[PDB]
Parts: C-alpha cells; structure tokens; sequence
C-alpha cells in the first residue's frame, strides 16, 4: 500500500467467520460489532439487516470491506459531530486522520475525546510531545502492539510503521 | 531488433482477426517472405495462439516457422513488459 | 578457419537481403563440400534467418541444416556484437 484499510488489517485484523477479540464480545470483519444480546442468536440476526442478504455469517471477503468502509464513514461522522474531536481532526492531514480513526475503532469516539492534552498537542502541530504523552496512558499498557504504530504515525506523519 | 507496428504492440491474445492480418502483411515485408495469402489465418489472436508450429507450416509452407518463431518472440517481450509493470505496481503499492 | 567467413557478404546477417541469404548458402555449399542446397530453402532475409531454431534449419535442410545453423552462429561470434533480435 500503504492505506487506511491496511492499518486495521494489521491492528484489529480481518477474520472471517465470527470470532472473539481480546475481551469476549463477538466481532466480524474488521472490528464490527454485532451483538447486544449475550448469545450468537442476535449477532446472527442484525447481520441480515447490515449486509442486505442472509445467514450466518461467514461473510465474503468483499462484503467485509464494504462493512469496514461503512464503519470508517461512521467513525468520521462521529468524529466531526464531536465538539472535542472535530477541531483536532480538521487540522490533521489524511495520514494522521487515519490514526485518529484507528483509535476510534478501538476505544470509541467518547474514549478518544478523553485524551484532552494529547489532542490539543496534535492540533497545534506538536507531534513528538503528543507521542510522548499518548505513550503514558492506560490504553498503551493493555496492547503496546497497536499503540506503538499509532504513535509513530502521529509523530512522523507517514505510514512507515507499517511498510 | 524487432519493432512491431505500434497498433500491434498489444498482447497477441487481444489481437482481432484484422490485427492478425496486418501482422502477416507487416511480417512479409519485414522478413522478405514469399507473399502470404490474406486468408491463411482466418482467426483472431487467441485462436492463433492455439496453433502449433506444424499448423503454421501446413498453412504457410514457405514462412510458417518464421511466423511461429516471430510470435514466440512477440509473446516473450510482452511477458517481460507484463512483469516489469507487475513488479513496479507492487513497488508503489 | 575462421574464415569460415563470406568474402562479399556483410558479416552482420541482420542486414542480409533475401538474395544475400541465397549467396550465403551458395558459398556455404562450396566452402564446406555440402550436398547441393536449393536456393528456395530459405526464402527470407537475414532478420528472418536469425529467428529460426536449429530444428527449423534441419527441417528445411535435412542434410546440411545443423551445419548451416552452427555456421550462422560462428559468423555472429566473430564479429561483435549484437543484434539481436531485440
Ligand atoms: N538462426
């Protein structure tokens, strides 16, 4: 590539059939949930509404791409609707925009907005300081795997941490 | 060196029946071959590629082997261009 | 030796006309004491001649074809450099 799709194909991963992530809830495609009912009964029903057709899934490789892209769109809309996130996002170039979306896929719009200091540092074109800042957070501890690459992307403003 | 007419620089599998006919006219003059009748190869390029060297010889006793080896040379150079464009497309993406 | 080389033909076969190819066969037959070669065994120029395989030479000339192919290769070895055929 490198592009926005490759980013979460590495981080959150593409799996095909329904799997459980590093927590317990059901996830299909790339980080799509699913899944309000505590069983594989309603995680099987909301997918009929989402895809357009039927059963189980097991969904095709391309339907998951569409699913992923619809969720990236949902992430972007959520970001721009957010009063704490939009001003940060609008000042960012597309490489760094992908990194903020990456964060939203994981901890959600509301979770990201809590990084007040690091967001302001990203807004004011102050990359390394936000990179040192984000590193000293609770999210960094759980999975240093995903976090290192998102930080590297924020600092350099390039896709290097994936090439 | 072999320089095809610019309109024939496509992979022979995409050659129309007319393209095939223009190939023969060009080859005749380029290689000083005995006149090749227009209807010796009434087929498109993807048909032409299924023919054996024996088939070329039956159709053109004077020039069949030349036409066949010419086609092999054309196929080879296109195959190289295909893997030069392939390695570069993967290099960018 | 070696030389083994035509005296009145260009040493670069890629420039040979249909007539030059016929004279090369005529010279070859005499120089190498070959069986008589029909002039219309290679109705083609030097460019076309360089596309043929050893197998094609043999098909056109059962008695002398391999000889003529190696003779053609010998002419290309000395002199340098190309072509050929791209
Ligand atoms: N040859």
């Amino acid at each position: 590539g490198p592009n926005i799709f490759e980013m979460l194909r590495i981080d959150e991963g593409l799996r095909l059939k329904i799997y459980k992530d590093t927590e317990g809830y059901y996830t299909i495609g790339i980080g799509h949930l699913l899944t309000k009912s505590p069983s594989l009964n309603a995680a099987k029903s909301e997918l009929d509404k989402a895809i357009g057709r039927n059963t189980n899934g097991v969904i095709t490789k391309d339907e998951a791409e569409k699913l992923f892209c619809q969720d990236v769109d949902a992430a972007v809309r959520g970001i721009l609707r957010n009063a704490k996130l939009k001003p940060v996002y609008d000042s960012l170039d597309c490489v760094r925009r992908c990194a903020l979306i990456n964060m939203v896929f994981q901890m959600g719009e509301t979770g990201v907005a809590g990084f007040t200091n690091s967001l302001r540092m990203l807004q004011q074109k102050r990359w390394d300081e936000a990179a040192v800042n984000l590193a000293k957070s609770r999210w960094y501890n759980q999975t240093p795997n995903r976090a290192k690459r998102v930080i590297t992307t924020f600092r350099t403003g390039t896709w290097d941490a994936y090439k | 060196s072999i320089r095809l007419p610019a309109h024939l620089r496509l992979q022979p599998i995409y050659w129309s029946r007319d393209d095939v006919a223009q190939w023969l006219k060009w080859a005749e003059n380029e290689f000083s071959l005995s006149p090749i009748d227009s209807n010796t190869f009434e087929m498109n390029g993807k048909a032409l590629l299924l023919l054996t060297k024996e088939d070329f010889r039956y159709r053109s006793p004077h020039s069949g082997d030349v036409l066949y080896e010419l086609l092999q040379h054309i196929l080879k150079q296109r195959d190289l261009e295909a893997e030069a464009a392939a390695a570069e497309a993967a290099a960018k993406a």
